């Protein structure tokens, strides 16, 4: 007995270790250069679309890689796909389980991915060939709900859950390539990389983590966090990442710099961080906060650009095309609001 | 009474008959008779000089029976001259035999512009209309509906305000001239029927708005709205509905069986009742649905709410707030009957909650939309959200 | 209804004055 | 990282009183409810006494209402649990922990098994 | 005591994997931060006005 | 041209088969009533809808549509996940009565009843009270090696209300305890002070009888205050 105990000393003492080396790296900060950036001075949004689609609460969003479509899941059950120019909806597709906590596209257009409370991963095919959008594979290997997913490719897709387990799965076969754990909590967001060699999650353990989709392993845990990480973006580049949190403040954080860069904060906001996104050139960081304003925040200037109006109850998701040529925002008033 | 019509019909004819008169009485022997004259109000016949002439007064006067016995003079002088009076060319003449109260005008001439305070409903209301339509996030069943009933106040204010130029004209034009005011009259007889017509449909629009509104409150506490579009578009069918497959019918029947010009009903004495028993029964549905919501409201603070131990008194004042919009108030003057034919004490108390009845959509509308918490705040979270 | 048939004893107040209106106008003056 | 440091806690023969201290950092403890939870000896978690920023808002479970103090110095960041008329059935693990939203009313704490904000916790042991 | 020692160890692993890794100076990151930001500065809709032409709602 | 002209055709059709659908779904969607079912375990929540994935309940009552669901399949991890229902009619809160002793985890379940209710997301929904375990919460009392008035000493001085209804055969203390239980979750419901939602008591294990009349009634009640609240009558 008592070797719990030295596992103790010698656990967290060690983590005081790990944070030397991390705080030894502090030798400069983002503010302390973004002194002679030239700011963007106040530019503000507008709204190009009002999307009168849907019955229920909008939960979650997604931009089609055309940067044309994108797809809505809707609190009710009914998972549309929706057209930003036409503003029609290209498909609309019932779903098994009411309750759909998040959806995505495929990087081909393919599939569309949607989850929630029903532990199930539901893979909607958009090429049936026999008629219209119908049930093409569903993965349930899931201990908890089914809380986001992002698409590797038409095969392979990440997916997050309470199970406080991420998991990368295979369609054809039906099962898991590999299962990722190590979070204390539910894995409440996630992001893939551009070039898909590795991903970051936010969880409820108030850490990001940085996993590698092949190796399987934990490579980065970072915790600048002061409360739970509602949504979590990686940086266009795949160099750094955005944190939107429960502390009312969104963070930047580096990989290879494997320490906080910045923070954003308010005096005036008790609202969590619901969702983030980047902007083209990621000088631009879109908040959205329960107060149904979105801040747009400066990410090198890290002075408020602007802010969103819109929504009058609370902001869902939010989105930017991979071409970065529009925005959009989900909220819980049933109402898709699209911005530039 | 008498009508502008039958005055111009009658004259015209009494005139006529002078006209035979006249033309036709037989030419004196010498000249030294008076000549009979038509004065335009009475035939005086051939006259001896020296004599007084006399004729009866007109026989189509209001009060013709109760003159009937009277007569007015000229006075032939003996030169066969009418006797003149000095400083006119009248004769020295007695109408004195031919000549011919009613506080309500207090109630009658100020109402009108006492209503002029009533034009500042319409204002307000369609602002109200403005917020609501205004910023977007209003549009429901409930808002689209109270709004519509702004529209049913909005065309009784319209139909009152022309309503107004409608009498007025007759008026001023007597002033001026209302010898075309009888053939503009009749031209009336198709326009200010069209008028009074739009009228009926007008309140009756409002109270059967008044109908629609208790049913959404009740339909909606007893059992599940169903088809709420499909369903509504026949709700909205039945508000305005109604009025005109209804209220068509009677006016045009009324009109035409019995064409009484820009109307009085009182002498109908059979239309009145007939298009009121709709209308009281659509006011009796507010009686019915207004009794069942605060009994339910009152039944449900007793449960629970109360045991919030909240003094119920202020509370069933706030549901007080609710009777402008049901107007389950004129059943006071729904007590009115066939053969009651109002009353002259009911007409304080009926005059005056008609002016009430006028205000209930100045005072409904400000009173639980144009003032409500939710669109108060959200119209100031919208006026900070534009800045 | 509720404020016409008010309103139809007004209008017959208004045809009894101006048929009295047409009365004076008619026997003294120009009628 | 995200840390709470309990101090306190041994064997105490029942009947006296103890200033426990949880250290707070990796978040500002001004802005969390805070509370202290215990789970007891093979027994699952249950909720024991939580204390609002201001220090006003204080609930207590059934037993320990008035009879234990919880109190905190956010100055100091620092959670206390004053320990009087100590019993042998209220010997447990004690946890300090802080809940998870920031400046809120309720709390999701007392979650079995994982849950975010938590020390390492101390033992408290009331002697018979 | 013993249910607690396979997340003793396990998560011991954790800190011995994740302790040593390849962390870079700040400066460079950042600068690489604003860099980028040079290059897309002018493929920002929202930081570029968009010529109505090429602004898809316009 | 022809394709913007020929997909304002056939797109149009896709918008007009989708909207109309859409209308379709509104009215027999908005006209059900969702219902979040939750307790810790051995709620008898499978008890009371025995007499679509097995959480989720389709009944037809009084032609009155509802729809019913268990969190039963998802860990003890709520304050993300418990946000997605705010439009959702009634949140039931199923609690064992009899849990005072092992601990007394229904003091938990007070705890857990005070966080519901104190979420900005959920202060407009109602919460229907489920007391489980009546007779055995009557006889555990009874038991007494486990003492409540350890845990809730204000028993002794806290007053019986007029409605009393005991059972035959039962001690007052074990009546005016129930609804003194039934109190302490009043206590809360005044902490709010809102008025928005409030917290009606049930019975279950006393006899097999069906909730769905308390169920629905005052489901019934509820959403009629969600009218009558935004209609400014309270």
């Amino acid at each position: 007995q008592s070797e719990l105990d030295q596992l103790r000393q010698e656990a967290e003492q060690l983590k005081n270790q790990i944070r030397d080396a991390r705080k030894a790296c502090a030798d400069a900060t983002l503010s302390q250069i973004t002194n002679n950036i030239d700011p963007v001075g106040r530019i503000q949004m507008r709204t190009r679309r009002t999307l009168r689609g849907h019955l229920a609460k909008i939960y979650a969003m997604h931009w089609g890689t055309d940067s044309r479509l994108l797809v809505s899941a809707s609190q009710d059950g009914k998972l549309i796909i929706w057209d930003s120019y036409t503003t029609n909806k290209v498909h609309a597709i019932p779903l098994r389980s009411s309750w759909v906590m998040t959806c995505a596209y495929a990087p081909s257009g393919n599939y569309v991915a949607c989850g929630g409370l029903d532990n199930i991963c539901s893979i909607y095919n958009l090429k049936t060939r026999e008629g219209n959008v119908r049930v093409s594979r569903e993965l349930a290997g899931h201990t908890g709900y089914l809380s986001c997913c992002r698409f590797l490719d038409d095969n392979q897709i990440v997916t997050s859950s309470g199970d406080t387990t991420c998991a990368l799965w295979d369609i054809e076969t039906g099962q898991q390539t590999t299962t990722f754990t190590g979070h204390t909590g539910d894995v409440m967001s996630l992001s893939l990389a551009p070039d898909t060699r590795l991903f970051v999650s936010g969880a409820c353990d108030a850490s990001a983590k940085l996993w590698d989709v092949r190796e399987g392993m934990c490579r980065q845990t970072f915790t600048g966090h002061e409360s739970d990480i509602n949504a979590i973006c990686f940086f266009p580049n795949g160099n750094a990442f955005a944190t939107g949190s429960d502390d009312a403040t969104c963070r930047l954080f580096d990989l290879r710099a494997d320490q906080e860069l910045m923070t954003y904060s308010h005096d005036n906001i008790i609202c969590g961080i619901t969702s983030v996104s980047f902007s083209k050139s990621g000088r631009l960081l879109l908040a959205g906060y329960d107060d149904f304003n979105c801040n747009v925040w400066d990410a090198l200037k890290a002075d408020r650009a602007g802010v969103l109006a819109g929504h009058d109850n609370r902001v869902s998701c939010l989105g930017v095309t991979d071409d970065g040529m529009a925005v959009a925002t989900g909220s819980w008033d049933s109402f898709l609001k699209i911005w530039n | 009474t008498v009508s502008l019509s039958e005055t111009v019909q009658k004259w015209r004819e009494y005139r006529r008959q002078c006209q035979h008169f006249l033309t036709e009485a037989p030419p004196l022997a010498t000249g030294l008779f008076c000549n009979r004259t038509f004065d335009d109000y009475a035939c005086w016949p051939d006259g001896a000089p020296g004599s007084f002439v006399n004729v009866s007064c007109p026989w189509y006067l209001p009060w013709a029976s109760n003159v009937l016995q009277g007569h007015v003079y000229r006075f032939c002088t003996a030169e066969g001259h009418w006797l003149p009076k000095d400083n006119s060319s009248l004769p020295w003449r007695d109408l004195s035999e031919c000549e011919e109260s009613s506080p309500e005008e207090r109630l009658l001439s100020l109402y009108i512009i006492y209503t002029v305070g009533y034009a500042l409903s319409f204002s307000a209301l369609v602002i109200a209309s403005a917020i609501l339509l205004g910023f977007r996030h209003l549009h429901c069943t409930r808002n689209y509906i109270h709004l519509n009933l702004f529209a049913s106040f909005i065309l009784r204010a319209l139909s009152v305000f022309i309503k107004d130029a409608a009498l007025k004209w007759m008026y001023s034009t007597a002033a001026q001239q209302h010898q075309w005011d009888g053939l503009l009259s009749y031209q009336d007889s198709l326009g200010c029927r069209l008028v009074f017509l739009l009228m009926q449909y007008c309140v009756a629009a409002n109270y059967y708005w008044l109908l629609v509104e208790g049913a959404y409150l009740y339909t909606l506490l007893a059992f599940a709205v169903f088809s709420e579009q499909r369903i509504f578009k026949l709700y909205l069918s039945i508000g305005w509905g109604v009025p005109l497959l209804f209220v068509i019918p009677w006016g045009i029947v009324k009109y035409l069986y019995e064409d009484e010009g820009c109307w009085t009903r009182n002498s109908n004495m059979n239309y009145w009742l007939i298009i009121r028993l709709p209308i009281l029964f659509a006011i009796g549905v507010n009686f019915l649905i207004f009794i069942r919501v605060i009994c339910i409201v009152v039944s449900k603070l007793k449960a629970n709410l109360m045991c919030k131990t909240d003094i119920k008194c202020r509370l069933a004042k706030s549901t007080l707030t609710l009777i402008p919009l049901l107007g389950t108030h004129e059943v006071i003057f729904a007590f009115v009957m066939d053969e009651h034919a109002r009353g002259t004490l009911r007409f304080v108390k009926l005059f005056t909650e008609l002016s009430f009845t006028s205000f209930q959509g100045l005072m409904v509308a400000i009173l639980y939309c144009f003032v409500n918490n939710e669109v108060q705040m959200e119209f100031r979270k919208s006026w900070e959200r534009w800045r | 209804h509720a404020e016409g048939t008010f309103t139809s004893d007004v209008s017959s107040y208004l045809e009894g004055q101006a048929a009295k209106e047409f009365i004076a106008w008619l026997v003294k003056g120009r009628g | 990282q995200v840390q709470l440091q309990e101090s306190g806690g041994g064997l105490v023969q029942p009947g006296g009183s103890l200033r426990l201290s949880c250290a707070a950092s990796g978040f500002t403890f001004s802005n969390y409810k805070m509370n202290w939870v215990r789970q007891a000896p093979g027994k699952g978690l249950e909720w024991v006494s939580d204390i609002s920023q201001s220090g006003a808002s204080i609930s207590y479970t059934g037993s320990v209402k008035g009879r234990f103090t919880i109190s905190r110095d956010n100055a100091k960041n620092t959670l206390y649990l004053q320990m009087n008329s100590l019993k042998p059935e209220d010997t447990a693990v004690y946890y300090c922990a802080r809940c998870p939203a920031p400046f809120t009313r309720d709390c999701f704490d007392v979650t079995s098994t994982t849950y975010a904000y938590r020390g390492q916790g101390t033992q408290v042991t009331v002697s018979s | 005591n013993t249910a607690s020692i396979a997340q003793a160890r396990k998560l011991v692993e954790q800190l011995k994997m994740e302790a040593n890794i390849d962390r870079i100076k700040v400066s460079k990151a950042a600068a690489d931060l604003m860099a980028y930001c040079e290059a897309h500065a002018k493929e920002d809709p929202l930081l570029t006005p968009v010529p109505a032409s090429e602004n898809p709602f316009r | 041209t022809e394709d913007q002209r020929n997909e304002e055709k056939a797109q149009r059709e896709a918008n007009k088969k989708i909207e109309k659908q859409l209308q379709k779904d509104k009215q027999v969607y908005r006209a059900t009533h969702r219902l979040l079912l939750l307790g810790a375990g051995e709620s008898g929540k499978s008890t009371i809808v025995k007499q679509s994935g097995i959480f989720e309940t389709k009944f037809q009552v009084d032609k009155v549509n509802f729809h019913m669901f268990d969190v039963g399949g998802q860990r003890d991890e709520r304050r993300k996940w418990i946000q997605c229902f705010n439009d959702v009619t009634a949140i039931i809160f199923v609690v064992a009565s009899s849990s005072y002793n092992m601990t007394n985890r229904l003091q938990e379940a007070l705890n857990l009843f005070k966080s519901i209710w104190n979420n900005r997301w959920l202060r407009t929904i109602s919460v229907i009270l489920f007391l489980n375990k009546q007779d055995l919460l009557a006889e555990k009392v009874l038991a007494g090696k486990s003492k409540i008035e350890d845990y809730f000493p204000e028993f002794a001085r806290y007053t019986t209300p007029e409605d009393a209804t005991p059972e035959p055969g039962e001690d007052p203390r074990v009546t005016r305890a129930k609804y003194f239980i039934r109190d302490e979750f009043l206590r809360i419901s005044t902490a709010s002070g809102d008025g928005r939602h409030y917290c009606y008591p049930h019975f279950t294990c006393a006899v097999d009888t069906e909730n769905i009349r308390r169920v629905f009634n005052d489901c019934r009640d509820i959403i009629q205050r969600m009218h009558l609240r935004q209609y400014e009558l309270l």
